[PDB]
């Protein structure tokens, strides 16, 4: 018997990308639950501001049970939904390559034109040349997103959703 | 090896048998055969004339042949007092009975580990010298600790 | 950590006796076979003294011995 | 720390232990199966290699134990192992409260005897087997310096403790032997002691027998029929003395 | 935050524990001759009997219904056999098991984290420590009851307000079958469990001088 | 009896690269079951970040028995559902295929065409007429994935998904 | 009784291109069985870093009896499922043949077209005309995989999938 939506404490010590969905286990440390366990997985979130965990199959030690509490969880000591990792991992990658691969396309054609008004034209065939496939292959690639991985020695608050017995 | 004692507590056959070896340089006799330990030592150097009386100094002798004897596991050690003629037989055999307590009673007092102690006096009832010139300060004039060391 | 040390050496070890001999004729003052006289008076153990620490498992810190005594200390608190 | 508990408390109060908590979580989520083998591997190797040397000194020194061990001497007239018995004395029990039990002597009978063909020999007790492995099955190594050591300290430990169990497999061998032949002599002491009936053996013979296909000289049964036993009229039982 | 009371108190729990049971320990002879369970031992190997001893008592029901009594006397556990008296260690001695793991999951980050930890694990420490003493204490009350209660008994035989217990014993001679035998058996069996005595006129009173 | 998602360790002997799906065997070397193994197959993600195992036809000696407990991998010592293998394998092969026929389609047409202003001649030939067909292939093959390998020496360890019998 | 998923030897001799599947036997020559043989077939990967052995019909000596136990086979001391063989078959060919027929085209064109700024004009003739048809038909060509074939003396060992009784 749980009150509806209280709090507790877990640790997390497997580490998981947010790139496959997967089961993911936690340990409950403190509270009326001692040594008890929790799989669950996370979601995918539209923006890479945060990071969310769903944590549904609660086993309690001692009995042979898997009750199915589902619930989620928050930042211990940020009191905050998000997730404490990086999000910066390939926005200058992609920004770099489209740059290059333009500047390539560019350097090629118009000092290929600006002729009329060797090494110079080989360079001149190199960037023409080498510009435009990699152009439409990096706005072909522009479209991957940040991503985000949690560590595997970091701990977390929980908050309920439902009671139990 | 921290759970179970890998050795008997404060135990070195290295510092035994360099006090065994003190001991001897000393002067006072220390035997032992198979596995049964004796040790003889003169009344001279240990009470005052005639007396039951244990010199000063002689506390610290005592002291040490403690720590030595706090080396081995025992059960039972006796003690026996040996003196010359003087007057009588009786009063002899009462000086070498008081004595043997007064040395026996120390012993317990100190940290020794024992069960059984066993105390007497003779006196001059078998020397163990044809020489018999001297009083207190012939060497038959002894105490004489026994005991056996088993397991 | 030489058990014959100043002496001869180790040269075997008495079960009988439960005991290292060393070269010279003496017995050291070190055991080799658990199965000797030790004078231990202090030790430790959840549930001593009594049927031991019983094979069940609680959800809880609540423990109990086989002669059916609980004990504070070999639990937790709350 | 943890035994000075303000001491331990106040390590704990720094940092150091917050960061080498997880680099030593790291190893100890891992390091248990090296060891459980090199357990396993050393008990192996332990058990294996004293049971060959104790063998071989076994062997060594049969003549002495074959002397001492003359079941021959104690096999009776008509090729009979005599039975085996044990006594116990003062024995106590408490079946339960206000009720106690107690006696001086008891005896039992722990085989009933029978017919010999050949004197057992003592390698039927104590002859140990000796199988040499060669299946060093190493699937996992350790990979630095730490986990090396530890990996040949457990091998180590292993030996050791496979050492001790064939030494108590030999020492129960031993006793299951002294006990038998404990046995036998009580059994002969006692029937000097005329307090167990001697065993009762009936012979019937026929001469010539079969057909004109199969013909036998002399046909001879040997059937054993009184068992030895206890007896329970003790006012019969003749003493003894010494000089 | 409560992970720190929880570790204190178990570290001293533990700490208190061993000290006190090791000085028990190094306390050791004087206990045993104090505590001498033999002497009190019947002929027949019998344990006697605990009594339970109270005076000057009252109880009130209701309203015009008071019972009071000047004296009672009760039988705590029953006497019976025994293979060896039990001695201070099954009442005195308390388990010890080292706690080695205090789960580094909530660690000090901040330095009033720190000193609030630190506090509380103190006060918790605290709090193992005395817990530890009060189960003690009640170790020395249930001993002190029984050993007070066996007195108390020899007290009443003496004055003979207790019949004394009583025991037959049978003997057999030769016993079995053929296979098995048995010199003599001898049956112990006890009939009169001690109990007490409301016949007065037989109370017998002393005085000394 | 085993707990809704307790720890098991293992060893895994064969490996395999994330091309053909197979059967894997591992063999528990710990815990109450000894000497049982475990039959299962992989997947393959999206992104190469990370590799994960999927594992459910244990077997159990002692009984001729085959439970179908269902279970994945946690990598040991590092808790994080990667795999360890290299993730570079086939980028610089395709860069280098893609740059090279394009920069001889650049080098034939642009020094044909500065003829106005041999062996020169020659070499536009072949830059220029060998760079297309090379460079359609190039872009034909230029999206094969890069792979990865698990290793067959390996240890591992399994996180439970259900109960057993 | 076979336990499920268990290891066997057994060593290959009829050795096959992998180009038409057919019946390859193997022989069962160690453990349980002995002297028991078993035919089977393979695959064919779309990349051909490794190749996988179908092994279904097992036959048994004894009796007559004809069981269907279908397995897979493992590369001994690489504990992968790649087979022994080559896989660099038949890139140079026509690789060499593209460029070449793309060369000739090349040639051809551009020395006739600068022909303004007569064994000349027939090697243009010639280059210029063949290329063109060998291009395509090297177009057409340049699709086909580069083989593996198995070899007639290497051993193996199986992994079970199923019981037998």
């Amino acid at each position: 018997i749980i009150k509806t939506g209280d709090i507790m404490f877990a640790v997390l010590d497997t580490s998981v990308n947010s790139d496959e969905p997967g089961p993911i286990l936690a340990t409950i440390v403190t509270g009326k639950l001692k040594g008890s366990k929790l799989i669950g997985s996370f979601n995918l979130p539209s923006n890479a501001d945060k990071m969310v965990i769903t944590f549904n199959t609660m086993s309690i030690p001692g009995a042979e049970k898997t009750i199915s509490i589902s619930a989620y969880a928050i930042d211990p000591n940020t009191a905050r939904t998000a997730l404490a990792s990086r999000t910066n991992h390939h926005y200058l990658m992609r920004y770099g390559s489209l740059f290059a691969s333009s500047f390539l396309q560019g350097f090629g054609n118009a000092f290929q034109s600006a002729n009329t008004t060797s090494t110079l034209e080989n360079a001149v065939i190199g960037l023409a040349t080498v510009g435009k496939a990699w152009s439409q292959q990096a706005q072909q690639l522009f479209n991957t997103p940040t991503t985000v991985e949690v560590y595997s020695g970091t701990g977390l608050g929980i908050l309920f959703t439902q009671d139990v017995t | 090896v921290p759970k179970l004692p890998c050795r008997v507590d404060g135990a070195c056959d290295a510092t035994i048998i360099k006090m065994m070896t003190d001991l001897n340089k000393k002067g006072i006799k220390v035997a032992s055969v198979g596995q049964n330990y004796l040790i003889s030592i003169p009344a001279s150097a240990l009470f005052a004339d005639q007396s039951p009386r244990l010199n000063w100094a002689s506390y610290s002798l005592l002291n040490e042949i403690a720590a030595f004897l706090k080396q081995f596991r025992k059960i039972a050690i006796t003690v026996t007092s040996y003196s010359s003629k003087y007057v009588s037989v009786k009063r002899e055999r009462a000086l070498t009975l008081a004595r043997s307590r007064v040395v026996s009673e120390y012993l317990w007092s100190q940290g020794v580990d024992s069960r059984i102690i066993f105390t007497q006096g003779l006196g001059s009832d078998k020397p163990i010298t044809s020489y018999t010139l001297g009083g207190d300060r012939s060497p038959n004039a002894r105490v004489e600790i026994t005991f056996r060391r088993a397991v | 950590d030489g058990c014959c040390s100043k002496m001869g050496g180790i040269n075997y070890c008495d079960s009988s006796a439960g005991r290292l001999v060393c070269n010279n004729g003496f017995y050291s003052t070190c055991y080799c076979t658990r199965h000797a006289v030790m004078d231990l008076q202090f030790l430790m153990g959840c549930c001593l003294w009594h049927g031991g620490v019983y094979p069940q498992l609680n959800s809880s810190g609540l423990v109990v011995c086989n002669d059916g005594y609980v004990s504070e200390e070999c639990s937790l608190q709350k | 720390g943890d035994t000075g508990s303000l001491a331990g408390l106040q390590a704990m109060a720094d940092s150091k232990y917050t960061r080498a908590q997880k680099k030593q979580k790291m190893g100890k989520i891992r390091e248990m199966a090296l060891k459980e083998t090199a357990l396993s591997v050393g008990a192996q190797a332990g058990l294996a290699w004293r049971a060959k040397i104790i063998d071989e000194q076994l062997n060594k020194q049969a003549r002495n134990l074959d002397a001492i061990y003359d079941f021959n001497s104690l096999v009776l007239e008509h090729n009979i192992l005599p039975p085996v018995l044990l006594e116990g004395r003062n024995t106590l029990n408490l079946a339960d409260a206000q009720s106690i039990r107690i006696s001086d002597r008891t005896y039992k009978v722990a085989k009933q005897a029978h017919f010999i063909t050949t004197p057992p020999t003592w390698r039927q007790y104590l002859w140990m087997d000796y199988v040499k492995p060669e299946a060093p099955n190493v699937t996992l190594l350790p990979k630095t310096k730490a986990e090396k050591e530890i990996w040949c300290i457990y091998t180590e430990r292993g030996w050791k403790n496979g050492i001790d169990q064939a030494n108590t497999i030999l020492e129960e061998n031993i006793a299951r032997i002294k006990e038998d032949f404990g046995g036998m002599i009580l059994y002969r002491k006692l029937l000097a002691m005329n307090m167990v009936s001697p065993p009762y053996v009936s012979h019937t013979d026929l001469g010539v027998t079969g057909d004109g296909s199969e013909i036998h000289i002399d046909d001879r049964v040997l059937r054993i029929t009184a068992l030895p036993e206890l007896n329970v009229n003790s006012a019969e039982w003749r003493a003894a003395v010494a000089k």
